[PDB]
RNA sequence: AGCUCGUGUCGUGAGAUGUUGGGUUAAGUCCCGCAACGAGCGCAACCCUUGUCUCAUGUUGCCAGCACGUUAUGGUGGGGACUCGUGAGAGACUGCCGGGGUCAACUCGGAGGAAGGUGGGGAUGACGUCAAGUCAUCAUGCCCCUUAUGUCCAGGGCUUCACACAUGCUACAAUGGCCGGUACAAAGGGCUGCGAUGCCGUGAGGUGGAGCGAAUCCUUUCAAAGCCGGUCUCAGUUCGGAUCGGGGUCUGCAACUCGACCCCGUGAAGUCGGAGUCGCUAGUAAUCGCAGAUCAGCAACGCUGCGGUGAAUACGUUCCCG
C-alpha cells in the first residue's frame, strides 16, 4: 500500500461508511479478520511464527 | 434401580425399565404415537421378540440427538443391553443375531477444496 | 511449497508459545502494540544475535525478555543504549517494562545465531562453502546436539542465476513431533540482493 | 477392484415377507434417499396385485422374474480400433439384477399417470408374460444367439 | 450468608490447573468452604486461511483457538479469605474474575 | 542355517550384532515385555527370532577363529575365500566339482551323503574332544 | 515410494554390490536365496477427531427418587442413580485356532469382543521437476518520474454488448403441485451486539424495552425431508419462473447507471437435451435444511463446516489416461 493511502486510512474518515479494514502489519485491504485485524497472509505467517496467544494448527 | 444408555450416530437415549405391563413411554408418548413407523416398530420389537418375553416390561425413554432412525436404533441397542443385563442367560442369543454389535458409523468430514466429503468438482481438459 | 515450518508444526506437543497472555475485548490494541514493540526492539539492536524475544502482557504488568549471544553490547555498565531502549519503549506507551536481557550458554547450538553468523560471513567476502562448512563443524563439535542441516538460497557468489545449496550431518527427523528441532531463518543483504539462510538443528529427544 | 473381488454385501431379511426380492426391488426403486416412500409404493403395488390376481405375491413375483430373467449377455472387446461383440453367459445374480433394473427403469413409461399402479400393472403383465420386460429379454437372447459366432476369444 | 463464584479461564491446561490447585490450597489453609473447580464447556474458534498468496485457492490451512473455562464456588465467606484473595499470584495465561 | 556374506572379514558389524544379541537377551531375561508399545514388543520378538536361528555359534566365539572345517566347499566358496584372505587355515572336504588347489588340508570323500558327512563330523569332533582333553 | 552412508568384497579405473531375483504387502513393509552385513532421510509411530468402558467429577448442565409448583417448563428446594460438560486411564495388539503355506512372510475362515486385521477420517508432502505463479502481502539489486508516473479531491467505470467458453443454481412435475396438523439434529455466533413480550401491519417492518460480555439470555422449547387428512388428473399445467408495470420497507450524508427484501399482475424459454464428457466403491453418491468467515446493507446460487434420510454393482486387465 502507498504511504499516502496508509496515512489516509490512519486519518479517521469524515463519514461512518468511509471506513475499511487496512490490515495492521502490511496494509492489505482484502481479507482482514476482525478478531485480529491482520490480513490472512500475515495472520498465517505470524501464527506459524509462534507469536500469538491461542492460535494453533487445526486437525479433526 | 436400572438405567441403560444407547447411542447411534449422534443420537443418545436413556432407558429405564419396569417389570410392568406391555406398554412403553417415549417422553410421554406410546410406541405408536411416537416413531409412527412400521419398520421402526419391528426394529424396536426385535430385542423382545428375539428373547421371546414380549409384553413383560414397561420402558421409559429420554431422547436426544439424531433423527427418527438414529434414535430408533439407539433405543433398540439400549433396551437390548438392558435386557442382557437383567437376564444374562440370553447373552448367547442376540450375539447370534448380532444385536450386541454397536454400530461405529458416523458422518465423514466435508473436506476443503471439494464439494462434500469425497465429491469433487468437474474437471475440464482445457 | 512442500515442507512446512517445523516450529509451527510443533506448537501443540514439543514447542510452546513464545507470546503468552489473555485478552477478550482489547485484542486489536494489544496485538498492534505487540507488533510495534517487536519491530522496534528488532530494529534498534542488530549488531548482536537476538535469538528469541518473548512478550508478557497481563493487567498493568508488561515485560519482555531478549536473548543474545553477546550481552556486553546489550547491557552497559551504566546502561546507555539500555536507556535508549527504555526511552524508545516509553515513547510508544509501553507503560512499565521489566526488560530483562538473557544470554545463551551454547550460541553455536542455536539455529538463529548460526544462521545470522553464516549470513554475514557469506555477505562480506566469504563463499558459502567455507562459512557453512565451518558452521556445521562448530555445531557438531558440541556433543548435546545430534544433527544439523544448513541451506542457502539466492544469487550465490554474485552470479546472475538462482542457486540453492544444502549440507546435512547426523539425523534431522522433521517428521517426528517429539523431536527437539530448532529452526532459524535469516537474510543477508548484498549488492546482488538478498541471500536466504535456513538452519535446522536437531538436538536429542524429549519424553515427558 | 484391481487386486481381487470385493466381499459381497449382505442383504437384510425383509421383515414383512421374509424374502429379499422385495427389499431388493424397493432399494432399487429408491431415489433421492427415502426408504419410507419407496416402501409404501412397492407395498401398494404388491397389494394391488393381491387384489387383482388372488394369489400369493411371493410365488407370482418369483416365476414372473424367472420368466423375465435373462440368460446370456453381449460384451464389447476392441482390437485395432474395431469392436467385437462376444456372447457370455450370466450368473443368476446379475440376471435377476438386470431384470429388476429393466422393470424399475421402464416402470416410468406407462401412461396411467401414477407410479404405484404403474408397478402393479407391469408386475401383472410380466406375470402374464405380455410385459415389455419379456420383449427386452427376447431381444437380448436374439442378440446373444445371432452373434454366437464371435466367441473364439473365450471370454 | 453469601456465596461467591469465580470464573477461571485459560487456553493452557497446565497453567489453569496449577492456578486452581493453588487457590484451593490457599482456601484450605485459610479455612473456608469451596465446592471445587467444576468443568465448563471449552470454547473453540475455527478459522480458514489460504496458504498461497496470489492464486491456488484449493490449498488452505485451518486455525483453532481453544479456551478452557471453569468455576470455583466458595461458601462461608471467611473474612481472611477475602483479605488474602487479591494478593494470590496467578499465571500469565490464566484470568479469574468474581461473580 | 546360512553363511552370511563377509561376516568373518568384517569384524565390526559382527561385534555390533553380538552386543545387540547380548543386550536383547538380557532384557528378555529381565522381563521387560509390557512397558513399551505392544506392536514394538511384537516386532522386537520378531527381530529376536530372525537373528537367532542363524546365530548359533557366533554367540560364543569371543577369541576369534583359527580353523574352519568346510563341507561342500562348492557351496561354501565365500567362507573359504574369506578365510584365505584373512589367513585362516581351511580344512575342507573335496568333491569332484571342488578345486583341490584351494584347500590347505584336503580330505577326499563324498559330501552329498548324510552317512558319510555324519561319520566325518563324528570323527573330527572326536579329534577336537581329544585335543581339549589333552589341552 | 523412493533418496544416501559406514565396514566388507569385486575392477587397473570411473564405478559397482547392498538398493538384483521369487513371493507378499498401501508401501525400499516383510520373508527366502544371493558378498554382502548394518545404519540414516523417506514410510510407519509420537499429534487431533469419531466409535466402548473405568475413575475423578455436579454448574448455568441432568432428573432417577423425595416436598413446593399447576400448568409455563427441573419451574422452585435436593440429588448423584443416567447422558452431559473435562481430566486421567484400559482396550485391537495376527491375541488364539484351522486350512493354504518353503513350518516363512502372508492369505482366508472361526472364536471372544464395540470394533479383526493401518476400526473411520484429519495433520504431516523426501531427494527432484516445470527459468510454473506471485516485483500488486512484504522486502529486495539495477533502471525510471522527482516540481512529476508524486499527490488531495468531485462525478463516472471495473455490472458497457450482435457473440463463444467454463463453473454453478432453478425447471421440463404426479416418486409431483397447492392447504392444515404433527416430532426428533448438530455446530456456531452475539456490546454502541444477539435482541424476547406487548402495541399496529399481508411482509420486510416503526415504538421501546426485560436476559446477557455471556453452559444463565437470544438464534422460536431451536429447521426441512418424514407421516397423516383435503384437493389437483396430465394441459405450457393450481409446472416453471424469466422480462416488464404500479406501489413500498431496511441501511447508508448520499440506492438512476448500480444494494437487498415486500405486495399485486400478463406470465417467456423450457418436454429428459446430438457429437462428446464429468464426480463417485460405505454412512459414499443423491436429496434437505442450519451455522460461520468477509459484511452497516447485500450481487452469497460462492467458500468453510454440521446434521437428517440413505441403495446399486466391482465379472476381470483386453483397451483409454497418469
Amino acid at each position: 500500500a502507498k504511504k499516502a493511502l496508509v496515512h489516509k486510512a490512519n486519518k479517521k474518515p469524515k463519514f461512518a461508511v468511509r471506513a475499511y479494514t487496512r490490515c495492521n502489519k502490511c496494509g492489505r485491504p482484502h481479507s482482514v479478520y476482525r478478531k485480529f485485524g491482520l490480513c490472512r497472509i500475515c495472520l498465517r505467517e505470524m501464527a506459524h511464527a509462534g507469536e500469538l496467544p491461542g492460535v494453533q494448527k487445526s486437525s479433526w | 434401580p436400572i438405567q441403560t444408555v444407547g447411542r447411534r450416530k449422534e443420537a443418545v437415549v436413556r432407558v429405564r425399565l419396569v417389570p410392568g405391563t406391555g406398554q412403553f413411554n417415549l417422553d410421554g408418548r406410546t410406541l405408536e404415537n411416537y416413531f409412527p413407523n412400521k419398520v421402526h416398530q419391528q426394529l424396536i420389537k426385535a430385542p423382545l421378540v428375539t428373547v421371546d418375553r414380549v409384553d413383560q416390561f414397561d420402558i421409559y425413554a429420554h431422547l436426544d440427538g439424531g433423527g427418527p432412525s438414529g434414535q430408533a436404533g439407539a433405543l433398540r441397542l439400549a433396551i437390548a443391553r438392558a435386557l442382557i443385563l437383567v437376564q444374562p442367560e440370553d447373552r448367547p442369543a442376540l450375539k447370534k443375531a448380532g444385536f450386541l454389535t454397536r454400530d461405529p458409523r458416523a458422518i465423514e468430514r466435508k473436506k476443503y477444496g471439494l464439494k462434500k466429503a469425497r465429491k469433487a468438482p468437474q474437471y475440464s481438459k482445457r | 511449497g512442500q515442507k512446512i515450518n517445523p516450529h509451527g508444526f510443533r506448537l501443540g506437543i514439543t514447542t510452546e508459545w513464545k507470546s503468552r497472555w489473555y485478552a477478550d475485548k482489547q485484542y486489536k490494541d494489544y496485538v498492534k502494540e505487540d507488533v510495534a514493540i517487536r519491530k522496534l526492539l528488532a530494529t534498534g539492536l542488530e549488531r548482536a544475535g537476538i535469538a528469541d524475544v518473548e512478550i508478557e502482557r497481563t493487567r498493568d504488568r508488561v515485560r519482555v525478555d531478549i536473548h543474545t549471544a553477546r550481552p556486553g553490547i546489550v547491557i552497559g555498565r551504566r546502561g546507555t543504549e539500555a536507556d535508549r531502549i527504555r526511552a524508545d519503549l516509553e515513547k510508544l506507551t509501553g507503560k512499565q517494562v521489566q526488560l530483562n536481557i538473557l544470554e545463551v550458554k551454547n550460541p553455536e547450538s542455536q539455529a538463529q545465531l548460526v544462521a545470522q553468523g553464516v549470513a554475514e560471513q557469506l555477505s562480506n567476502r566469504v563463499a558459502f562453502r567455507r562459512a557453512m562448512r565451518k558452521a556445521i563443524q562448530s555445531a557438531m563439535r558440541q556433543p548435546n546436539v545430534k544433527g544439523i542441516r544448513v541451506q542457502c538460497s539466492g544469487r550465490l557468489g554474485g552470479a546472475e542465476m538462482s542457486r540453492s545449496e544444502f549440507y546435512r550431518e547426523g539425523r534431522v527427523p522433521l517428521h517426528t513431533l517429539r523431536a527437539d528441532i530448532d529452526y532459524g531463518l535469516y537474510e543477508a543483504k548484498t549488492t546482488f540482493g538478498r541471500i536466504g539462510v535456513k538452519v535446522w538443528i536437531y538436538k536429542g529427544d524429549i519424553v515427558g | 477392484p484391481r487386486k481381487g473381488p470385493a466381499p459381497k454385501r449382505p442383504l437384510v431379511n425383509d421383515p414383512v415377507y421374509g424374502s429379499q426380492l422385495v427389499t431388493q426391488l424397493v432399494n432399487k426403486v429408491l431415489l433421492e434417499g427415502k426408504k419410507s416412500l419407496a416402501e409404501r409404493i412397492v407395498y401398494g403395488a404388491l397389494e394391488q396385485a393381491r387384489e387383482k390376481t388372488g394369489t400369493d405375491p411371493v410365488v407370482t413375483l418369483k416365476r414372473a422374474l424367472d420368466n423375465v430373467k435373462p440368460a446370456l449377455e453381449v460384451r464389447s472387446r476392441r482390437v485395432g480400433g474395431a469392436t467385437y461383440q462376444v456372447p457370455v453367459e450370466v450368473r443368476p445374480d446379475r440376471s435377476t439384477t438386470l431384470a429388476l433394473r429393466w422393470l424399475v427403469n421402464f416402470s416410468r413409461q406407462r401412461r396411467e399417470k401414477t407410479m404405484v399402479e404403474r408397478l402393479a400393472n407391469e408386475i401383472l403383465d410380466a406375470s402374464n408374460g405380455l410385459g415389455a420386460s419379456v420383449k427386452r429379454r427376447e431381444d437380448t437372447h436374439k442378440m446373444a444367439e445371432a452373434n454366437r459366432a464371435f466367441a473364439h476369444y473365450r471370454w | 450468608g453469601q456465596k461467591i463464584r469465580i470464573r477461571l479461564k485459560a487456553y493452557d491446561h497446565e497453567a489453569i490447573d496449577a492456578s486452581a490447585r493453588k487457590i484451593v490450597e490457599t482456601v484450605t489453609r485459610t479455612g473456608a468452604s469451596v465446592v471445587g473447580p467444576v468443568p465448563l464447556p471449552t470454547e473453540k474458534n475455527v478459522y480458514c486461511v489460504i496458504r498461497s498468496p496470489h492464486k491456488y485457492k484449493d490449498s488452505r490451512e485451518h486455525f483453532e483457538m481453544r479456551t478452557h473455562k471453569r468455576l470455583i464456588d466458595i461458601l462461608d465467606p471467611t473474612p481472611k479469605t477475602v483479605d488474602a484473595l487479591m494478593r494470590i499470584d496467578l499465571p500469565a495465561s490464566v484470568d479469574v474474575n468474581i461473580q | 542355517q546360512r553363511w552370511l556374506g563377509g561376516m568373518l572379514t568384517n569384524f565390526s558389524t559382527v561385534h555390533k550384532r553380538l552386543q545387540r544379541l547380548k543386550e536383547l537377551e538380557a532384557m528378555e531375561q529381565t522381563g521387560g515385555f509390557e512397558g513399551r508399545t505392544k506392536k514394538e514388543i511384537l516386532m522386537l520378538t520378531r527381530e529376536k527370532n530372525k537373528l537367532e536361528r542363524s546365530l548359533g555359534g557366533i554367540r560364543d566365539m569371543q577369541k576369534v577363529p583359527s580353523a574352519v572345517w568346510v563341507v561342500d566347499t562348492n557351496k561354501e566358496h565365500i567362507a573359504v575365500g574369506e578365510a584365505r584372505k584373512l589367513g585362516i587355515p581351511v580344512i575342507a572336504i573335496l568333491d569332484t566339482n571342488c578345486d583341490p588347489d584351494v584347500v590347505d588340508y584336503p580330505i577326499p570323500g563324498n559330501d552329498d551323503a548324510i552317512r558319510s558327512a555324519a561319520l566325518l563330523t563324528k570323527v573330527i569332533a572326536s579329534a577336537v574332544a581329544e585335543g581339549l582333553q589333552a589341552r
